[PDB]
């Protein structure tokens, strides 16, 4: 029979977004594991050879009670065997189908466990973009287990994500529109419908016609049944908000009264049961000492108004001319300043200048965006003896000055 | 040191013959369409060939070799870097003068345009979004002086510097 | 005792807030604009960046705003041309940068603040060359306050101020209730103190005039009339004190709660007797 490192492979548990997953059983003890199989040739045929490396390096360091643990990964001349935790409960999707809906007493607990897993990912700069009841597994004691990352990705500082991925449902409006997104707010949107599916037993946005389905999602209009109380209803409307800036965050959800009730204190980092260590708790519980508040006793060093109207900061620089004219303009602007640069995109330059005083190289990233209708915006981003932040500002200043 | 031998073709019964079996027939296990067998092979080259429904055959999508007599068998090269995951992912893997996506709404959240409540140190700011970092924000030029600003990260802290620079 | 070993352990990085704002002025910037920018950005002081030599050269504080006014102020009938015309670069000619690494100890910070007799210390990362934060006495003491229950009680905290002899109790620089602002600025320059107790004819402290109350002249643009009384200048906001028998801990708690830099040591009534400053406290908790 088929043996892979003391484990006998069995029936296919299913096929994920990338790879075949089949149960394994220990030859000596009968211990069950789940083995995802990745074909090295199909990995190298695509440009995902470096994408798999990242996922392995990140899934191996994960240790959350509600995320499928990775035990080890075996390497063969043709295939990769990722041996990971097995759970016999099956999908959550099949659970919502067995029962009619889910009792809010139990639905809340499952939602608390899921969101705990999501938050852990976001704190490790990982965004799981394929959140769905089919990807939430159950064990013998009804504990949620997030799995099948595949479409997941990392989050860099000052970087947006492009890929439109995931199921047609459960997908944020920005994802189905092919727009740039931050990451975390997308997962919250999937958790919103998951909760809806958990409570209602159906989907908030559903249609046989796919173009009509996208219309409903972008519209952000869904039916809220009367058996859903006032409290939980306000939470769903917050999580499924179309405009990602108005959409709730995990901190928002954690402050919601429907979410706080019957909430175990071991699930979240700053809850009493979660926790040098003593030093951080002293510093963390001093929020007003490390972070600013938002609109008592006026701070002694508060400045009076100079009353003149306060000036408003804006993102980079703008224009109302042709996109080609702007790029043609910024190109001749780099000539007068002697800038060396590589072209990544028709609207994405990676420029670089050598500092004549320190000798160090100063590089930054340029990106032209589209605002409103007849508007454009040039974005300035920094790239990692004097001072790097000053180098970035001085380099930007010279380019802005010699640019109309 | 396991090695996977998978038969993707059709058949009711598939056997595996190679130098390891002294060219004897090893019964393969069937799933739905897959006939596979995992063996323990040392480093080097190994000649193998399948046996399907009473007929010798090989995998077309695999390296083959002729033994000067017409017999054609497959070739697999078990390397030492095939048994380490990251060593396997490694082997599997300007200055021109030239020659628009919708602006993401997160970048419109200017951190210097929001009040912080007259109760804390005026130097304090809210915790920034990781996606707005390294981006340049500026003021309108007034009387020859340009003011630039950006939020950068040091360790787990964040600093929003402002540069008043006359042009 | 253990407070000294405490500050030798923690780095300066531990004091830097999670998200803060740092204003920077180029040296070729007009000095009047910079003072206005301190007001509009809510910031008390800013590092100075010399664009030519590509390095930070110093700080611009309200003390500079005092020096400028006092040096060139003829009358309320004539404008201060130099305040209107000078650049930060040019005024630094008429009138060495002291900084500290974020990896440096908290003990080195307090020492550097005292040795150089400064009130605000730039925390500069030697790796990137970037400036991260500006250390002050208030920030340091309020930090130690967060650990007085974690590193429990030395013996002197229970001792009175008269016993510990902490603070200045001789030649206290004060101003009358009707003292002109120009005169007050002259005392700031001559004696180099951060605040001046305002007393009445009876001899009681009716108010206090800190160096911080000077930028209000730049805010309200009333700086061209320094003939007005010190009471008139403090009208826009119209006094924390202590006794000689009160314990050091009570005084430290008094300071960190009010977030001010000094307390006025009074007698039985409201008449002065001395001054206990934050620089006096940090000095006593380092020379032990
Ligand atoms: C979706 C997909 C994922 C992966 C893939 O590549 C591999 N499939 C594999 C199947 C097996 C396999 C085959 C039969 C088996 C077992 C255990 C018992 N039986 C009876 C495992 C193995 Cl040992 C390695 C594989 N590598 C091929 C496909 C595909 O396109 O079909
Ligand atoms: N870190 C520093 N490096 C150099 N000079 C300083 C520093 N801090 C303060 N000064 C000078 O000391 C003056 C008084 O400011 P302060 O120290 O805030 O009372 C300032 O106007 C500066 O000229
Ligand atoms: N109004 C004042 N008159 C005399 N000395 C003072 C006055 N204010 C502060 N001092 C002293 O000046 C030193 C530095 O205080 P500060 O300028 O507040 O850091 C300390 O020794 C204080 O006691
Ligand atoms: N002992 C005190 N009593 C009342 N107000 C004070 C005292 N010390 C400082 N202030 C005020 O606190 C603000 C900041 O001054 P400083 O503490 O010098 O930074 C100014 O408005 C001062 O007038």
């Amino acid at each position: 029979r088929v043996k892979i490192g003391h484990y006998v492979l069995g029936d296919t548990l299913g096929v994920g977004t990338f790879g075949k997953v089949k149960i394994g059983e220990h030859q000596l003890t009968g211990h069950k594991v789940a083995v995802k199989i990745l074909n090295r040739q199909k990995i190298r045929s695509l440009d995902v050879v470096g994408k798999i490396k990242r996922e392995i390096q990140n899934l191996k360091l994960f240790r959350h009670p509600h995320i499928i643990k990775l035990y080890q990964v075996i390497s063969t001349p043709t295939d990769f065997f990722m041996v990971m935790e097995y759970v016999s409960g099956g999908e959550l999707f099949d659970y919502i189908c067995k029962h009619g809906r889910v009792e809010e007493m139990e639905a809340r607990r499952l939602f608390q466990q899921i969101l705990s897993a999501v938050d852990y990912c976001h704190r490790h700069m990982v965004v799981h973009r394929d959140l769905k009841p089919e990807n939430v597994l159950l064990d013998a004691h009804m504990n949620a287990k997030i799995a099948d990352f595949g479409l997941s990705n990392m989050m860099s500082d000052g970087e947006f994500l492009r890929t439109s991925c995931g199921s047609p449902n459960y997908a944020a409006p920005e994802v189905i529109s092919g727009r740039l997104y931050a990451g975390p707010e997308v997962d919250i949107w999937s958790c919103g419908v998951i909760l809806y599916a958990l409570l209602c037993g159906t989907l908030p946005f559903d249609d046989e016609h796919v173009p009509t389905l996208f219309k409903k999602i972008r519209g952000g209009v869904f039916y809220i049944p009367e058996y859903l109380n006032r409290s939980v209803a306000t939470l769903l409307m917050h999580m499924l908000q179309v405009d990602p800036l108005k959409r709730a965050t995990i901190k928002d959800i954690r402050e919601h009264e429907w979410f706080k009730q019957d909430l175990p204190s071991y699930l979240f980092p700053e809850d009493p049961s979660y926790d040098i260590i003593d030093n951080r708790r002293i510093m963390n519980q001093a929020s007003e000492f490390y972070l600013a508040s938002s609109p008592l006793k006026p701070h002694p060093e508060r400045m009076p108004p100079l009353a003149v109207k306060k000036a408003k900061w804006h993102l980079g620089i703008r224009s109302q001319s042709k996109p080609y004219d702007i790029m043609a303009e910024v190109y001749r602007a780099m000539k007068q300043l002697d800038f060396e640069w590589k072209v990544v995109n028709a609207y994405h330059l990676r420029v670089r200048r050598k500092n004549p005083v320190t000798g160090n190289y100063v590089k930054m990233s340029l990106q032209l965006y589209l605002v409103d209708n007849r508007s454009y915006l040039l974005d300035f981003k920094s790239i990692d003896l004097g001072s790097h932040t000053m180098d970035f500002f001085e380099m930007c200043a010279s380019l802005i000055t010699t640019l109309a | 040191r396991p090695t996977v031998f998978r038969w993707t073709g059709g058949g009711k019964e598939v056997y595996l013959s190679g130098s390891f079996n002294n060219w004897s027939k090893l019964p393969l296990t069937r799933s739905h369409n897959n006939f596979v067998a995992i063996l323990d092979l040392p480093e080097g080259e190994h000649q193998y060939k399948f046996f399907v429904d009473g007929q010798w055959t090989h995998d077309p999508s695999e390296p083959i070799v002729t033994s000067q007599l017409g017999t054609v068998n497959n070739i697999i090269q078990v390397k030492k870097t095939d048994f380490e995951v990251f060593d396997a992912l490694m082997v599997d893997s300007q200055e021109p003068y030239v020659c628009p996506p919708i602006l993401p709404p997160h970048l419109l959240q200017v951190i210097l345009n929001k009040d912080t409540g007259i109760s804390c140190d005026p130097a304090l700011l809210p915790e920034p979004n990781h996606v707005m970092l390294n981006h340049l924000y500026a003021l309108s030029i007034k009387d020859g002086v340009m003011v630039l600003s950006a939020t950068h990260r040091y360790k787990k802290k964040y600093v929003t510097t402002l540069l008043y620079k006359p042009i | 005792s253990v407070y000294t070993s405490f500050m030798k352990s923690h780095r300066c990085y531990d004091l830097i807030p999670t998200s803060s704002k740092l204003v920077v002025f180029d040296t070729s910037l007009q000095v009047k604009k910079a003072f206005f920018a301190l007001v509009t950005n809510g910031v008390r002081a800013a590092p100075l960046w010399d664009s030519k030599k590509q390095s930070f050269v110093g700080m611009l504080t309200i003390t500079d705003f005092i020096n400028i006014l006092h040096r060139y102020y003829k009358s309320a009938l004539v404008q201060i041309y130099e305040l209107e015309e000078h650049k930060i670069e040019t005024w630094r000619e008429v009138y060495p940068l002291v900084c500290i690494s974020p990896n440096a100890s908290l003990f080195d910070a307090v020492s550097s603040l005292i040795r150089n007799k400064i009130h605000r210390l730039p925390v500069i990362d030697p790796e990137s060359g970037n400036t991260l934060y500006i250390l002050t006495h208030k920030r340091i003491l309020k930090f130690l306050k967060l650990f007085i229950t974690e590193f429990p009680k030395p013996e002197f905290m229970s001792k009175s101020l008269e016993e510990l002899q902490i603070g200045t109790y001789a030649n206290i620089a004060m101003v009358r209730t009707t003292t002109p602002v120009y005169v007050a600025l002259g005392i700031f320059v001559q004696h180099r103190v951060s605040a001046l107790p305002v007393v009445d004819e009876k001899g009681r402290v009716v108010d206090i005039y800190s160096k911080f109350d000077v930028i209000n002249l730049a805010a309200e643009k009333t700086y061209n009339n320094l003939d007005v009384s010190v009471t008139k200048a403090l009208q826009h906001r119209s006094v924390l004190k202590c006794y000689l028998h009160e314990t050091l801990e009570t005084i430290i708690n008094r300071l960190v709660e009010a977030e001010v830099h000094r307390l006025v040591v009074v007698d039985e009534n409201d008449v002065v007797k001395g001054i206990v400053s934050l620089s006096d406290i940090l000095q006593a908790l380092v020379l032990t």
